[PDB]
């Protein structure tokens, strides 16, 4: 799309920057929590190595 | 002491206010308004008029049918003895269907009457919700009350309909009685391993406690600044007076932060609403995704451990 | 005049309302005939 | 509304490139994670 | 930092104790004499709780899990005397600090009320919550005869205390004052939702409408339930409901064990044994 | 008769009567469903 | 589907975490609503920065919402820019957080408990557009309940017990029928002044109105009304604030401390 | 019979009717599902 | 269809739709994780 | 029939309809997932 | 709120409603092939 | 409050974004089907 | 150190000091009462 | 260091310092009283 | 780096920094006392 | 606009990166030391 840049005309770019960073941090924290909760992907309590 | 503004010392009488005119085509308000001196001592003297429209009429008719069925079955439970009805009234109840009936309709005295009372009461509550929605709409007002009522209805439906259907058993539902529904409340907690360890029960209590805390805070605050007209909160919202300022400044000095005259009512609205929202969620999670709340708490490291000063040999381990 | 509709307007609404109601009853009847063939209840 | 047209184009340039840099690091991390412990 | 309208209210004086010694603000907070006393009452009590969590019930069970931290009262065998610090004495010290902090908070609120020239309803209302806490940790333990009757200081452990105290009377729902207090708690929550809704729906009406009036407010609940208590009286009612809930809750627990030792349903036998039936 | 609409509002009377009839119709159907001898949704 | 998300994760644990995220957003929303009044803050941080650092805290301020007033009284923005107002007081010490001492006669300073904002110079209106707070002599349909004494004629007594005046009329709220002000004929001057009901303690037996806020002499300086039969929102604040200043300023011992 | 619409507003009568039919439809569907001989989600 | 945006605001629709889609994606992923036949985080 | 939307606001009616349709779709999907005969995620 | 807007809304509403119904029918036809419920 | 011309541009991009988002979804569902079919 | 009274008002300080001293004396007596080896009422 | 009193005002700072020191002093004594090896009141 | 004091108020920074450090020092000491391997008051 | 001059943005960004990489470098060394101490993968 040659006009994807128009997303920044309707919503303030500063709010997106903080919102995207806050959302990604939460999403990253949540996925790490989910993996730690699994016996298969817990890198702290697996004994390897 | 100084006037605490708890009781109206000198009451004022005016012609009864008919109410803000309703949109054209609406039914008139019924009841000739009267003035109660004792009601006017603590609040407003005027009693009535009331709007009883089409929706309210259906809610009343459905509601009476449910209430009549419950009271009739209570009377039948004491074998029609009206004297024994009065003696045992708190203990009497319309009791839900037996466990072996699942979700099917059982005979009248084996849960059939309970289902009818449950359905008719639910219909009347739902119709009453439409009435609260319509009354706000007829006055050009927003629907905050109907949302808050819907949240309470969500909890009510979770107790008697949604959870029993999810468990596939009307026997999970609440009896229609004073002590019987207290017995249900205790038995629910006992059956599912100490509801104290249900985190949404914890949240519901925090919001129920917070509702009392906030209304005590806000009620005392408004009375403390009512000498400046703080009771007239619409004025203080549109035109911030010294009452709103002193109210906010008191709380800022007390606890480092404050609300506004309008936003305190948003805190109040959400605190009360979240009480039944989390109550409904906690009920819906119990018995469906969690069997023993205490054991769920142990699994998630919520339950404290105590030193073993007393213990029992398990007779099943023989 | 408790609603504020003339004779033509109440008649006009009744003309379409009956048509919409009749069609709804038509689909309902078909649904019940199909339901009866699947599993009669009487 | 607020931001003009030219700075809207320019914002996309750093937004697209920085997001692409984040995406590339994500792909590398997921490639490493798959070699460490594949999940499918 | 103050609110944009606050500077004209930051007046000297109105203290109960201290005069000009502590008459100042720290950030948004007013301090005064009872701000100093209350803060270091709370600070000491909080630090002792952390210390109580550091040693735990014992070294094996010690935990920093916020749900599981518990500072327990003494054993009942210690009676109304002082227990060793690791055997409930820390709980007794924290309780004293908590009382010091809570009362100082109430008295600091009184000084703020004097500064602002408002009614003393808020500190008076807060005294009810303090009174309920005092009933739980002082009045009831003294009536029973041991400090060990107080509830432990732990987010979940004090729920185990509430649970077991309730089942000391086999069915706590039948406690009459308990029933009255819950009715007030439930009614207060209903009244709060109604009051929050009415104010919000009037000041934030449907789109394209102006702010409504007090006439709309009275009409709305007259249209629904046939009665409107009024803009002033709803705050009287909300304060009354919340304070009555706590008063009757304090009554319900102080009669549970000091003034009633049987199961609570058995208390209703006075009504069941009326000679009318 | 014909004067029953002179002291009774047609609107309030009709919604009330239809409300009772609908509630009564529901109640009878519920009672019949509760009765094993008249449950038509059984085998 | 099932209750177990992973070996450890379960549905209830997910539900409670989902609530914490919603609740965090709700608290952020509520705090932003709280900050529609009195923000940005009056701070030394802004003062030394020359206004280059607005003190808002977290969360920041919300976009201004619109209150359209009835009867074309106007439109107000809840978050609004407010011009700084000078204070008729001076700091009692030069450190931050120090209180201010009012200048001149504290009862007349308009500072501390006697301070008030300047509200609109228009009367609060009933739903029909009439002034809401009016004397009984213009609200002719209003009356005192039979079981309660008529305030009119009662002797108004200041905090010291000395007679301050007599109650000429009663001002009532025409929307919610109730007393809001007592018109007092001041014994010294004779000029009528208003006395809010919140500062009036009725003695039904003695037919006396006791005002603990201010002395009898302080009644002469109560702010007066422009029009005799109505009161603006601005005047209402001025009158109530003046009596409140007496709770701290009227007597020297009222400043404290007790001991 | 067409004059019933002069004593009941079509908009208010229509929304009440749409909700009433939806509730009635839900009620009947639930009764059938709750009846073991007519539950179509049992698969038999 | 292009003329939909006359009533629906483009900006608020996007955040509402993206937020809706995100929680929908979480819900579907979590439902599959709750299914032993589709949980990809086990052995 | 072309006389339906002169009273119902297009925006409000779609908003109410879209929320209702999602809830009905969510409810039906969850009922089927709850019925072993129509659970497509159970393994068979 | 006028005729040239209300009539315009109904037209697109119809072909959007029919598109939803058409997808819904195909979904139900496929659902019947997968697992007939009657 | 949004005029017709900017409405024409928005719908084109939104449809393109929806088509682009749909395409990723279709591939993921194809890959999921190959990994473990559900029907 | 006489200048501390130009920072802290003496008449106000004495009341604060009395409360501090009494509260400290209360605490020490209680701590001693909690210790069996130094409980003088046993 | 003497500029700090141009940053921190003596009246408020001294009140905070003395209370924090007293609470710290109380805490350490309480920690020692809780430690059997250093409880000087153990006898 | 002396320009950090042109963006951050040194008074509020020092209050925040001194408070954080005091809490951190208490926290680390408390953690060590909670571990029997490092409780220095055990004997 | 944040009230900052356009030259302040250049100057802040440079110092921000220097402090960020210096912080990141200490972190990387810490993780290398932590990996040598007790590897987790
Ligand atoms: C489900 C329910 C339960 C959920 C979990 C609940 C858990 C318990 C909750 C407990 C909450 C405790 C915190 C309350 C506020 C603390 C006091 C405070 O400072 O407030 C300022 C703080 C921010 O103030 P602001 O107006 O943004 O400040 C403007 C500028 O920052 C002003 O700029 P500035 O330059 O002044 O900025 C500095 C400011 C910055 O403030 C902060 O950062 C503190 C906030 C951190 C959190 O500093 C302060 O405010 C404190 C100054 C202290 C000075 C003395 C320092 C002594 C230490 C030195 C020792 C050295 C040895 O306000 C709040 O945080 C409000 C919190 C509200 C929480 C309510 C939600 C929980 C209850 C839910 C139930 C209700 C129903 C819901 C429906
Ligand atoms: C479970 C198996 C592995 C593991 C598998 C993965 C996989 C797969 C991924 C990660 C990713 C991350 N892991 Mg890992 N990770 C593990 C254990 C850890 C541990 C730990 C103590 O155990 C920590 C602290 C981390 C931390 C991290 C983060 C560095 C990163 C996600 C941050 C984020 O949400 O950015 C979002 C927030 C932002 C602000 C991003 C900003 C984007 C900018 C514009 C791009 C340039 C960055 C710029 C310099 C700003 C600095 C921000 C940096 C992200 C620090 N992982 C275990 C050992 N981890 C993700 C990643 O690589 O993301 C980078 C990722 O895909
Ligand atoms: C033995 C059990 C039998 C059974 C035996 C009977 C018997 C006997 C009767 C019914 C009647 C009814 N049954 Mg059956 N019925 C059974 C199973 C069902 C099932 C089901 C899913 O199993 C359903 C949905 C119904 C539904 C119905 C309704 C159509 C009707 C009750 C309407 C009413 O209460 O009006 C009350 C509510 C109102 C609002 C009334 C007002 C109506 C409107 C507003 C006025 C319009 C006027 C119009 C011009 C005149 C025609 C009137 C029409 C009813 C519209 N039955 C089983 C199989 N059923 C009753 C009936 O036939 O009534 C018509 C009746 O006597
Ligand atoms: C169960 C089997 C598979 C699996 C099967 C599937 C299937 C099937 C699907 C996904 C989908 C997703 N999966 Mg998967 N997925 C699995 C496990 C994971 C794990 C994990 C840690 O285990 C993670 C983090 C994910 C993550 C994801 C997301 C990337 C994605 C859902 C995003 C969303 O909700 O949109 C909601 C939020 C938005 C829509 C916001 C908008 C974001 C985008 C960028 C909008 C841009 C529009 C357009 C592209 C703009 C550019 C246009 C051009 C310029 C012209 N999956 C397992 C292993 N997964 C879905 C997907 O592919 O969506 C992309 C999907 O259909
Ligand atoms: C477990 C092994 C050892 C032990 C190992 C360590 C280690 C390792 C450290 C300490 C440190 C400290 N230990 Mg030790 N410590 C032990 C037992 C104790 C006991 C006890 C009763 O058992 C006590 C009371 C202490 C107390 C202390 C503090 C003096 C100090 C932390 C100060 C701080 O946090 O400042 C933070 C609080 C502030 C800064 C707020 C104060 C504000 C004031 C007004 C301004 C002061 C700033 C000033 C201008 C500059 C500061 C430095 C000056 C040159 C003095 N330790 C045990 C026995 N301890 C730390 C230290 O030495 O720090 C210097 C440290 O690194
Ligand atoms: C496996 C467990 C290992 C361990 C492995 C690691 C690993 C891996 C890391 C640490 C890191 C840290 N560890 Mg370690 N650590 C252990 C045990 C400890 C113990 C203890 C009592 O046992 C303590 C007190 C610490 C403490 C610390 C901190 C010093 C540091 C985190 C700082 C931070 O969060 O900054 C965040 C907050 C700020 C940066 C705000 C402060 C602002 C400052 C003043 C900016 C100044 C600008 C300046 C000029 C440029 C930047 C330079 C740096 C700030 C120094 N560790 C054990 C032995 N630790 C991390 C680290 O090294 O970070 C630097 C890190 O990656
Ligand atoms: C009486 C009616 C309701 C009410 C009213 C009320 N509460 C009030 C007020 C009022 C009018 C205030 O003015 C005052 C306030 O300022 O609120 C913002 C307050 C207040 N009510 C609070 C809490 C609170 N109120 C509760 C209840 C109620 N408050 C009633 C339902 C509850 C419940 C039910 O649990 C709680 C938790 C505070 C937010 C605040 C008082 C703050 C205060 O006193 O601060 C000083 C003390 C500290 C900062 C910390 C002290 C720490 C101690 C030294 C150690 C810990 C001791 C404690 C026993 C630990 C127990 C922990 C376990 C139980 C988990
Ligand atoms: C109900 C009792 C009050 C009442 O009956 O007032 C009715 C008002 O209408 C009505 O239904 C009003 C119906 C609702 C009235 C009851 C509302 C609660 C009672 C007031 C509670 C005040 C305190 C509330 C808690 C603080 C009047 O109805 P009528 O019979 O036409 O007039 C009889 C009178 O004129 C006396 O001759
Ligand atoms: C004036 O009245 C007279 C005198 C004539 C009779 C009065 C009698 C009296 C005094 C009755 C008193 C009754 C009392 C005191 C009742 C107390 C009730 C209490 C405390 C109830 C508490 C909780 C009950 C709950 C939460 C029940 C909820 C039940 C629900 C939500 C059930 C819904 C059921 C449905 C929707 C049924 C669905 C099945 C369908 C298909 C209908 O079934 C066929
Ligand atoms: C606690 C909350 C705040 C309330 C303030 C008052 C706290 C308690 C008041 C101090 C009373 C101390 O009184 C002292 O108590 C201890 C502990 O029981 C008693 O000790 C006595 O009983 C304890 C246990 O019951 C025995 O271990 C001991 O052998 C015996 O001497 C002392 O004989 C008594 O002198
Ligand atoms: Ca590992
Ligand atoms: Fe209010
Ligand atoms: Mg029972």
């Amino acid at each position: 799309s040659p006009d994807l840049w128009k997303i920044w005309l309707l919503v303030d770019p500063r709010r997106i920057l903080i919102a995207v960073f806050a959302f990604l941090t939460v999403l990253g924290l949540a996925i790490h929590m989910i993996l730690l909760s699994t016996a298969e992907f817990n890198w702290l309590e697996d004994g390897v190595p | 002491p100084e006037y605490q503004n708890i009781f109206t010392t000198v009451q004022v009488r005016a012609p009864a206010y008919p109410g803000v005119p309703l949109p054209k085509g609406s039914l008139p308000r019924i009841g000739k308004p009267i003035f109660s001196y004792w009601a006017g001592k603590i609040g407003d003297a005027q009693i009535g008029p009331i709007y009883l429209g089409f929706t309210g009429t259906l809610s009343i008719i459905f509601g009476f049918m449910a209430i009549f069925i419950i009271g009739f079955n209570m009377l039948a439970s004491v074998d029609w003895n009206i004297i024994q009805f009065v003696k045992h009234f708190f203990w009497l109840g319309l009791e839900p269907p037996a466990p072996q009936y699942g979700l099917t309709i059982p005979p009248l005295s084996e849960g059939g009457w309970w289902l009818m009372a449950g359905f008719f009461l639910t219909m009347s509550i739902l119709l009453w919700w439409v009435r609260t929605y319509k009354r706000a709409e007829a006055l050009g007002m927003s629907q905050h009350l109907s949302w808050a009522f819907a949240a309470a209805i969500f909890f009510y439906l979770s107790l008697g309909f949604i959870r029993p259907v999810m468990m596939g058993s009307w026997a999970e539902a609440v009896p229609f009685g004073i002590f019987p529904h207290l017995d249900w409340t205790a038995a629910f907690s006992i059956r599912y391993g100490n509801l104290y360890y249900n985190p949404f029960h914890m949240l519901s209590i925090a919001f129920l406690y917070g509702s009392a805390l906030l209304f005590a805070m806000h009620g005392a605050t408004i009375l403390a600044v009512s000498r400046f007209g703080g009771d007239r909160e619409i004025d203080q919202i549109t035109d911030r007076g010294t009452a709103a300022e002193r109210a906010a400044i008191f709380w800022r000095w007390t606890m480092g932060f404050n609300a506004s005259m309008e936003s305190i009512h948003r805190w109040a609205w959400w605190c009360a609403v979240l009480t039944v929202i989390t109550a409904g969620i906690g009920i819906l999670l119990t018995g469906t995704v969690v069997e023993n709340w205490y054991l769920w708490a142990i699994k998630h490291g919520v339950a404290p451990a105590y030193p073993e000063v007393v213990t029992a040999v398990d007779p099943y381990a023989t | 005049s408790m609603t504020g509709l003339t004779e033509q307007e109440a008649q006009e609404f009744h003309g379409i309302f009956v048509q919409s109601m009749t069609a709804f009853f038509g689909i309902v009847v078909i649904a019940h005939i199909l339901a009866w063939l699947w599993r009669p209840w009487l | 509304t607020g931001l003009t047209e030219e700075e809207a184009k320019e914002f996309h340039g750093i937004f697209t490139q920085s997001m692409t840099m984040f995406f590339g690091i994500v792909i590398i991390a997921h490639i490493l994670a798959w070699l460490w412990r594949p999940w499918l | 930092a103050m609110l944009s309208f606050e500077r004209k209210y930051r007046v000297r004086g109105g203290t109960l104790i201290g005069g000009d010694l502590f008459d100042f603000w720290v950030g948004p907070f007013y301090v005064g004499f009872f701000g100093v006393a209350g803060f270091f009452f709370a600070l000491l009590g909080v630090l002792l709780i952390v210390w109580g969590a550091t040693i735990g019930p014992n070294a094996e069970l010690q935990t920093y899990n916020i749900w599981q931290i518990s500072i327990a009262p003494p054993d009942l065998s210690y009676g109304l005397g002082m227990a060793p610090m690791t055997e409930g004495g820390l709980w007794q010290i924290i309780t004293i600090c908590a009382i010091g902090a809570f009362v100082s908070w109430a008295l600091r609120e009184v000084e703020i009320c004097r500064k602002l020239g408002i009614g003393f309803h808020i500190p008076f209302a807060f005294a009810f919550a303090i009174g309920a806490y005092l009933v739980l940790v002082v009045v009831r333990p003294i009536l029973m005869g041991a400090w060990g009757h107080g509830f432990p200081y732990g987010i979940l452990s004090h729920l185990d205390w509430v649970s077991n105290v309730g089942y000391q009377f086999l069915h706590f729902h039948y406690n009459p004052a308990h029933m009255l207090a819950i009715t007030f708690f439930f009614t207060n929550c209903l009244a709060l939702s109604m009051h929050g809704s009415l104010i919000l729906s009037v000041t934030n009406p449907q789109k394209g409408e102006e702010v409504k009036t007090s006439e709309h407010e009275n009409t709305f609940f007259r249209d629904i339930v046939g009665y409107s208590i009024g803009a002033l009286a709803i705050h009287r009612l909300g304060l009354f409901l919340a304070l009555s809930a706590v008063f009757w809750s304090a009554v319900c627990i102080v009669i549970s064990g000091p003034f009633w030792t049987r199961g609570w349903p058995e208390w209703w036998n006075w009504w069941l044994e009326l000679p009318l039936w | 008769m014909h004067k029953i609409w002179q002291i009774f509002d047609p609107r309030r009377t009709l919604v009330a009567l239809f409300g009772f009839l609908f509630v009564l119709g529901l109640l009878i159907h519920f009672i019949l469903l509760s009765s094993p001898a008249f449950n038509w949704l059984s085998g | 589907m099932s209750a177990a998300i992973t070996e450890y994760m379960d549905v209830a644990q997910l539900t409670i975490w989902a609530f914490w995220f919603f609740f965090a957003g709700l608290i952020i929303y509520l705090r932003r609503e709280d900050k529609r009044e009195g923000y940005p803050l009056d701070s030394d941080r802004t003062e030394r920065s020359g206004g280059r650092v607005k003190v808002v805290g977290f969360p920041d301020l919300a976009e201004p919402k619109t209150f359209v007033l009835p009867h074309n009284a106007g439109t107000v923005m809840a978050p609004r820019v407010e011009a700084p107002t000078s204070i008729n007081a001076t700091p009692v010490a030069p450190f931050p957080g120090a209180p201010f001492e009012p200048n001149g006669d504290p009862m007349l300073s308009g500072f501390g408990p006697s301070a008030s904002p300047d509200r609109a110079k228009h009367c609060d209106l009933t739903f029909e557009g009439l002034p809401k707070i009016v004397p009984l002599r213009v609200a002719t349909d209003f009356s005192i309940a039979e079981r309660d004494p008529d305030p009119r004629g009662m002797t108004v007594v200041g905090l010291d017990g000395e007679v301050a005046g007599t109650v000429s009329d009663v001002w009532v709220d025409r929307s919610e029928p109730q007393i809001r002000y007592l018109e007092v004929k001041v014994a010294a001057g004779g000029k009528n002044v208003l006395l809010p009901i919140g500062f009036s303690r009725f003695d039904k037996k003695a037919r006396k109105v006791k005002v603990a806020a201010i002395k009898a002499a302080h009644f002469a300086n109560v702010p007066t009304l422009a029009k005799p039969d109505q009161i603006t929102l601005y005047e209402e604040d001025k009158v109530c604030a003046y009596y409140a200043g007496g709770k701290l300023y009227a007597t020297a011992e009222r400043a404290g401390p007790l001991l």
